[PDB]
RNA sequence: AAACUUUCAACAACGGAUCUCUUGGUUCUCGCAUCGAUGAAGAACGCAGCGAAAUGCGAUACGUAAUGUGAAUUGCAGAAUUCCGUGAAUCAUCGAAUCUUUGAACGCACAUUGCGCCCCUUGGUAUUCCAGGGGGCAUGCCUGUUUGAGCGUCAUUU
RNA sequence: CUAUCUAGCGAAACCACAGCCAAGGGAACGGGCUUGGCAGAAUCAGCGGGGAAAGAAGACCCUGUUGAGCUUGACUCUAGU
RNA sequence: GCUUGUGACGGCCCGUGAAAAUCCACAGGAAGGAAUAGUUUUCAUGCCAGGUCGUACUGAUAACCGCAGCAGGUCUCCAAG
RNA sequence: CGUGGAGGUCAGUGACGAAGCCUAGACCGUAAGGUCGGGUCGAACGGCCUCUAGUGCAGAUCUUGGUGGUAGUAGCAAAUAUUCAAAUGAGAACUUUGAAGACUGAAGUGGGGAAAGGUUCCACGUCAACAGCAGUUGGACGUGGGUUAGUCGAUCCUAAGAGAUGGGGAAGCUCCGUUUCAAAGGCCUGAAUGCAGGCCACCAUCGAAAGGGAAUCCGGUUAAGAUUCCGGAACCUGGAUAUGGAUUCUUCACGGUAACGUAACUGAAUGUGGAGACGUCGGCGCGAGCCCUGGGAGGAGUUAUCUUUUCUUCUUAAC
RNA sequence: GUCGAAUUUGGGUAUAGGGGCGAAAGACUAAUCGAACCAUCUAGUAGCUGGUUCCUGCCGAAGUUUCCCUCAGGAUAGCAG
RNA sequence: AUAUUGGCGAGAGACCGAUAGCGAACAAGUACAGUGAUGGAAAGAUGAAAAGAACUUUGAAAAGAGAGUGAAAAAGUACGU
RNA sequence: UUGACCUCAAAUCAGGUAGGAGUACCCGCUGAACUUAAGCAUAUCAAUAAGCGGAGGAAAAGAAACCAACCGGGAUUGC
């Protein structure tokens, strides 16, 4: 939030780094259920609470 | 019932003094071989306000005794103390407006 | 106006991430973790919260050390190195 | 690929210390090449064999740490039993034996005396 | 450019940037990536070439 | 008479009943006795040639060593496939290590990647100042040690 | 500016079954029962007579050997004193 | 003329209107102090270095709160004819 | 009569088709129900004798899940307003560009920040979903890029306030307390480091991104960062410190009546003084920027007619 | 309505559920206040509403007696299988 | 000798059969809600095997129609019945 | 002057130990009300729930200041 504690910036960079839709190879793998990312996240729909 | 409010008083929290812009509490001079046996002189340094006190305070620097430093005590101003005025505290004092 | 209007009023935290358990319930003005009790010494458990308590206790956690303990309970502590086979 | 544990442990410490350094090096040109070409997976023998390599430089300080404190009474924490907190406490079987000289006796007058009965 | 060590100050980085590439570093300026990495901004001395130098590790 | 509506059939929709599946749950029994200041439980952040999870791990990071096993791993790639071999493997086993930032959590803090002090060592003229590296400084208590305090107190003074 | 008509988008209330009357008797005010009036597809804009319309297990009232806020020389206690 | 800063002042109170870190100064006279020399680093000039975290963008009839791209709510600076 | 399971038995049925399901098809039973054909189906299942129950639904404003009529209906009408053409595209009332018409009218629909969000920023790709019409566009989707400081903040200080410590309560989780009924230390010097000097000593710490506070400016630069980068010019703290200059034979400066002045001009313990450092209102003087404005030197608009015209450039950082 | 003060307001900080806080409305204490929100005791008790799942065959009632802090409930005798 | 809804390792049942059985047969104490304590889901089945529909054709495209695979497409990742 | 003693301190003195987690069972402390009584106060719920301190693999109890009153019996625990 504009001059941010480094913690938050920290705990931010980790959810933007796994916001991703899945590998697409994922889907290959032998006895393999996922087929999306189902913990994708969005600014506009869910707040990460800090 | 309620806790009626008289109560509520002892708790502190809302009720506690204000004292920020006081100055500091109005105490004679310790009671020492000074004042006890002989007297001791000070000049009575300025009078002054004292918030939510109507009773000005006047500041009344002494010699230490013992050492060789200036100690400020606070009294309260007895109307005709002035600003310059010898303090004199102790026994052998005069007796004189302003003195202990 | 104790509805809608009032709402838009809330920018405060009562509450940042609490070193200890990593919730946000580390209330801010007094430093004390709502869920886990940090930073009393003991951590936060009670009865009557019989779910709470399955959701932090052992093995909910990673068992970094504990996992480990029955195998090498299993045999005997074993000092040493393993002899192989040898000739 | 890479190194193997059995061929470091007979090389000295003065060259596995240089051995790592070109591993590093090696490692460090990795991650060059590695972003300029579709993946690397080579990487990651090298990778491993720093491990190896800095795994040994470890076996033999400690062992040779070992040494310098055989015999004798204080060892470093780092090297002791471990075992358990509640065993590692637990007392030592000279401990748990003393016995009262007024039972030694009494466990050597009448010790327990194995019979039978026959018919 | 280079990534750095999150635990690596602006001395850190200077010291090894000279031993590594063996080069006069003027200045070092350091952000945090957005992912979490540190990013350095390594100035080299009017004595050196920053492009040579760079594909002398090999990238250009 | 159409349209429309209603009822029935056929096919098609809608929806997931029913049937059959079951690496799950549930209950009974049997055997065993091992968490932590040697840093546990739990947390945070990281770690893969290409991973967001789950799982595993800790800058030696889906693992390093040891032991067994005897050729795979497999989504694509890659390899050295280093196969009569100290040797494949997301294998089994585990006795050796590593084990970031934490946490009873230990120099002090902690909505801060904030701030002191000691020791060793390296570089910048360098006992002092700056910097890199390495190891350090919590509490109560016990036993011991060394150093102290008290006209509480016995001797010696000379 | 709506409403209205159109393209596109597209809910909710409510719903035993339903929906024309007069009288009769009837739980003493019927859409249905009995006797009469009658009775012709499919519909649009309006309307506020009815649907004892909708909204919410009536708050009024009584009942309950059901409460709670409150008061007091009710019953029984109690911190302080 | 507008905003704004400063100089000199007048009035108001049974209201008389923060603290600490920090910095310079004075009184004092402990002390070191020269001749073929010893003095001063509050005068000038010259040498080297300064770590760690934050730094994007919205700040609202769309980027925060109010289930939402909600006619609501949410502190402040600049201000032309 | 019927359902899940259990012992026994038909050496029961079945991939040549079990179970289920669908049948305005058949038969049996008063009935619960039973049996058969046909279709669809894919791996199990039934008769009799017994055992056993989480054993039969239409309702409970029942539970969960699914579906209707209502109904292409209520609606999609606040915030003055749109129009022509091109480009792009399979596709344009909605995208881009041009033009025209307008609005907010600086107490703004402008230019930045605080809390808060957390990548929404920027660029390329791209339209299934979302943007209650649309979408070639997007704060969406996909892939990447991006936030550089000794001087701006944090960090330091203390505020209300919070909080360890000797301690005293409380069965205890814990309570009180912040200088208190405590043996509460950490500086500068010499002799590379201990003893001898010696002063001084009521007192952890947390608590402000609007309070206090060491110190930077202009110009240029990106798709997206800048008081951070680059170019130039500075300053502050912290070290080192040499030369110049100053002072002394009257050792620790000279001058002025004095207010005070000078490039410097020794100063321990200790004491003290000052700045930190502060309310509110009212006018009055002065400055800066803005406003208005003349000459002149450029550029631009209008010019049937009129206007020595209307608009616009003429700037100056901290140090 | 008020608009230079009992003014409006940011942030920091303090008071917590028979408690707080209240220029007093039982107001406010996170859309919650004549006792907050969360979990547990708890499947709280209910003489009171509501519901209570197959078929056939035979028999077949009571609203009365007495007692009851009994009158919407029981005990009791009667009717019934 | 006795206790044992925990820990570790086993063997079983006239138990439950995806609205059942633990809340969770699944990236389940997860997704999500709340400031917070806490609250807390949904969701198993193509086929023996992907053989997951080459190729032609209409379409801007999503797809349709041929045509192929297969025991079956009356199994086409909207997948057993 | 010098040497012990008692008491009481300090040290980053030399060696250690306590904390926390778990909590089905176990030893204690503390401690309800819903509920039943067809009302309700004792009583009941219950020496229970919640809260607190301490363990082990079991805990605890135990070799009698016991039980009995018998011709006596003989640590404790459990059925
Ligand atoms: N309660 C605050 C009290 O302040 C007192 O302090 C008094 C003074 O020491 C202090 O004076 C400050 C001075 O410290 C500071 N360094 C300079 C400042 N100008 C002075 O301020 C004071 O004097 C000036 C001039 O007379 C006035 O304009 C101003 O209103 C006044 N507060 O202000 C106070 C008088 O107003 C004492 N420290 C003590 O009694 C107490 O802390
Ligand atoms: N966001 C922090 C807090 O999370 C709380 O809830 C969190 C928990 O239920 C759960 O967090 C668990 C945590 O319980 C458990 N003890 C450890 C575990 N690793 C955490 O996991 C979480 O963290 C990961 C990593 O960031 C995330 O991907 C994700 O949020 C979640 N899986 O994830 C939730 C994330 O929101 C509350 N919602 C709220 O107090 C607050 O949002
Ligand atoms: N001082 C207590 C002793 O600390 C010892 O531990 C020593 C180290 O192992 C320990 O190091 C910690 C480490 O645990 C941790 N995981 C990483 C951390 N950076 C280190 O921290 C150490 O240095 C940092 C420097 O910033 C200090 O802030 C910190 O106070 C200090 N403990 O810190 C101690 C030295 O300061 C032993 N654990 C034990 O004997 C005892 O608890
Ligand atoms: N005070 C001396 C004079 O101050 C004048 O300026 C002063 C005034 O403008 C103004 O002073 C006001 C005064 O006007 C008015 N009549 C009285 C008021 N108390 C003063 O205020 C002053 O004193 C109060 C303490 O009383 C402080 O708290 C306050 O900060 C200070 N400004 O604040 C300035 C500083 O005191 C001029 N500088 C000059 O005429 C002269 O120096
Ligand atoms: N806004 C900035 C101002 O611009 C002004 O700029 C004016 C001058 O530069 C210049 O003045 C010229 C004059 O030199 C020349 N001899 C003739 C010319 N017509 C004048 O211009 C004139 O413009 C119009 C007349 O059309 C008048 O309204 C205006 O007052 C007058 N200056 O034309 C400008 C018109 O305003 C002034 N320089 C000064 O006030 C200031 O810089
Ligand atoms: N059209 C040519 C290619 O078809 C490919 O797709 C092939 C199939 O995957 C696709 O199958 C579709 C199916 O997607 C969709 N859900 C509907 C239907 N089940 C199938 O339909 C197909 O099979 C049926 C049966 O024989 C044919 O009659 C029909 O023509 C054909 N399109 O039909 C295509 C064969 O005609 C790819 N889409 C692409 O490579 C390309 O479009
Ligand atoms: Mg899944
Ligand atoms: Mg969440
Ligand atoms: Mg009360
Ligand atoms: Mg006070
Ligand atoms: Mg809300
Ligand atoms: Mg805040
Ligand atoms: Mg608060
Ligand atoms: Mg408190
Ligand atoms: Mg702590
Ligand atoms: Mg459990
Ligand atoms: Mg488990
Ligand atoms: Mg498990
Ligand atoms: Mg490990
Ligand atoms: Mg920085
Ligand atoms: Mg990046
Ligand atoms: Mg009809
Ligand atoms: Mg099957
Ligand atoms: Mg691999
Ligand atoms: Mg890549
Ligand atoms: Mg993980
Ligand atoms: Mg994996
Ligand atoms: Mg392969
Ligand atoms: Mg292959
Ligand atoms: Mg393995
Ligand atoms: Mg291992
Ligand atoms: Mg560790
Ligand atoms: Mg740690
Ligand atoms: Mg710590
Ligand atoms: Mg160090
Ligand atoms: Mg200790
Ligand atoms: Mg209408
Ligand atoms: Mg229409
Ligand atoms: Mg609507
Ligand atoms: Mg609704
Ligand atoms: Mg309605
Ligand atoms: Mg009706
Ligand atoms: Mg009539
Ligand atoms: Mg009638
Ligand atoms: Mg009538
Ligand atoms: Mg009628
Ligand atoms: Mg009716
Ligand atoms: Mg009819
Ligand atoms: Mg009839
Ligand atoms: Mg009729
Ligand atoms: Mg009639
Ligand atoms: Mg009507
Ligand atoms: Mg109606
Ligand atoms: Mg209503
Ligand atoms: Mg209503
Ligand atoms: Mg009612
Ligand atoms: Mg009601
Ligand atoms: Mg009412
Ligand atoms: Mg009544
Ligand atoms: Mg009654
Ligand atoms: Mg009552
Ligand atoms: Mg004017
Ligand atoms: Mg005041
Ligand atoms: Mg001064
Ligand atoms: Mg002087
Ligand atoms: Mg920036
Ligand atoms: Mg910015
Ligand atoms: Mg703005
Ligand atoms: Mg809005
Ligand atoms: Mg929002
Ligand atoms: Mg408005
Ligand atoms: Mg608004
Ligand atoms: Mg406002
Ligand atoms: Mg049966
Ligand atoms: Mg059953
Ligand atoms: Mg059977
Ligand atoms: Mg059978
Ligand atoms: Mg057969
Ligand atoms: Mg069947
Ligand atoms: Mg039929
Ligand atoms: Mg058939
Ligand atoms: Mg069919
Ligand atoms: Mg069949
Ligand atoms: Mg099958
Ligand atoms: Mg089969
Ligand atoms: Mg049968
Ligand atoms: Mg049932
Ligand atoms: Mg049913
Ligand atoms: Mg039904
Ligand atoms: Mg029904
Ligand atoms: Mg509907
Ligand atoms: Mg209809
Ligand atoms: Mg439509
Ligand atoms: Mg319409
Ligand atoms: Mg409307
Ligand atoms: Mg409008
Ligand atoms: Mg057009
Ligand atoms: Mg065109
Ligand atoms: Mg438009
Ligand atoms: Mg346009
Ligand atoms: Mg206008
Ligand atoms: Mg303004
Ligand atoms: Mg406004
Ligand atoms: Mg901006
Ligand atoms: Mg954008
Ligand atoms: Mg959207
Ligand atoms: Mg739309
Ligand atoms: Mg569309
Ligand atoms: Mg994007
Ligand atoms: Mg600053
Ligand atoms: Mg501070
Ligand atoms: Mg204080
Ligand atoms: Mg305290
Ligand atoms: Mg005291
Ligand atoms: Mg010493
Ligand atoms: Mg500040
Ligand atoms: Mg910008
Ligand atoms: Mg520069
Ligand atoms: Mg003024
Ligand atoms: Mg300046
Ligand atoms: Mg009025
Ligand atoms: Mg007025
Ligand atoms: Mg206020
Ligand atoms: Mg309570
Ligand atoms: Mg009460
Ligand atoms: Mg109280
Ligand atoms: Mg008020
Ligand atoms: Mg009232
Ligand atoms: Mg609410
Ligand atoms: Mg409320
Ligand atoms: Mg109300
Ligand atoms: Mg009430
Ligand atoms: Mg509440
Ligand atoms: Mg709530
Ligand atoms: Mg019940
Ligand atoms: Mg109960
Ligand atoms: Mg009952
Ligand atoms: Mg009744
Ligand atoms: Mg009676
Ligand atoms: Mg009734
Ligand atoms: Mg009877
Ligand atoms: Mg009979
Ligand atoms: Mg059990
Ligand atoms: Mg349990
Ligand atoms: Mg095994
Ligand atoms: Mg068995
Ligand atoms: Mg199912
Ligand atoms: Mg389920
Ligand atoms: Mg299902
Ligand atoms: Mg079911
Ligand atoms: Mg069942
Ligand atoms: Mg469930
Ligand atoms: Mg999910
Ligand atoms: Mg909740
Ligand atoms: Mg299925
Ligand atoms: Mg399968
Ligand atoms: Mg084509
Ligand atoms: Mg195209
Ligand atoms: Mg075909
Ligand atoms: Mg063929
Ligand atoms: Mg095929
Ligand atoms: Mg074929
Ligand atoms: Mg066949
Ligand atoms: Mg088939
Ligand atoms: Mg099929
Ligand atoms: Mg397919
Ligand atoms: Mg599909
Ligand atoms: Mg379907
Ligand atoms: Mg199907
Ligand atoms: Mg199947
Ligand atoms: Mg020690
Ligand atoms: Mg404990
Ligand atoms: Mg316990
Ligand atoms: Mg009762
Ligand atoms: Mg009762
Ligand atoms: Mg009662
Ligand atoms: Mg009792
Ligand atoms: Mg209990
Ligand atoms: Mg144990
Ligand atoms: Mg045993
Ligand atoms: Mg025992
Ligand atoms: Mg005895
Ligand atoms: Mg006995
Ligand atoms: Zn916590």
């Amino acid at each position: 939030a504009a001059q941010k504690s480094f913690r938050i910036k920290q705990k931010m960079a980790k959810a933007k780094k796994q916001n991703r839709p899945l590998p697409q190879w994922i889907r290959l793998r032998t006895n393999n259920t996922i087929r999306y990312n189902a913990k994708r996240r969005n600014w506009r729909r869910t707040k990460m609470n800090i | 019932g309620r806790v009626i409010r008289n109560q509520r008083k002892g708790a502190g929290s809302i009720f506690t003094s204000h004292t920020r812009l006081r100055q500091g509490a109005a105490k004679l001079r310790t009671l020492d071989y000074a004042e006890r046996h002989g007297y001791i002189r000070g000049i009575v340094k300025q009078i002054v306000h004292d918030s939510g006190r109507g009773a000005p305070l006047a500041k009344v620097v002494f010699r230490d005794p013992y050492k060789y430093r200036l100690r400020e005590e606070i009294f309260i101003a007895n109307e005709g103390v002035h600003t310059g005025q010898f303090i004199y505290a102790g026994k052998k004092a005069s007796l004189n407006v302003g003195n202990v | 106006g104790k509805g809608t209007p009032s709402f838009g009023k809330r920018h405060n935290k009562s509450h940042t991430l609490c070193n200890r358990c990593g919730r946000r319930s580390f209330h801010v003005q007094k430093k004390t973790c709502s869920s886990c009790g940090y930073p009393a010494a003991k951590t936060r458990s009670y009865n009557w919260g019989a779910k709470a308590k399955r959701r932090h206790t052992t093995g909910t956690g990673r068992m970094r050390y504990l996992k480990h303990v029955s195998r090498r309970f299993k045999n005997g502590f074993q000092t040493g190195s393993a002899s192989k086979a040898s000739a | 690929a890479g190194v193997k544990a059995y061929e470091l442990r007979t090389k000295s410490k003065e060259q596995l210390a240089s051995q790592l350094v070109d591993l590093k090096k090696e490692l460090a040109e990795l991650k060059v090449q590695k972003l300029s070409r579709p993946s690397l997976p080579k990487i990651k023998t090298v990778r491993k064999s720093i491990a190896c390599v800095l795994t040994v430089i470890n076996e033999q300080q400690r062992e040779a740490v070992r040494q310098l404190y055989k015999g004798k009474k204080y060892q470093p924490k780092d090297l002791r039993a471990k075992k358990t907190r509640a065993l590692r406490r637990a007392l030592t079987k000279f401990e748990a034996s003393q016995v009262t000289e007024k039972q030694r006796k009494k466990q050597i007058a009448f010790p327990q005396r194995k019979y039978a009965i026959k018919a | 450019v280079f990534q750095v060590s999150m635990k690596a100050n602006k001395y850190q980085i200077k010291k090894a940037v000279k031993e590594l590439y063996e080069v006069d570093v003027l200045k070092v300026n350091t952000l945090v990536r957005p992912n979490g990495t540190k990013k350095a901004y390594v100035r080299l001395t009017a004595d050196y070439d920053a492009l040579d130098i760079a594909n002398r590790i090999g990238y250009i």
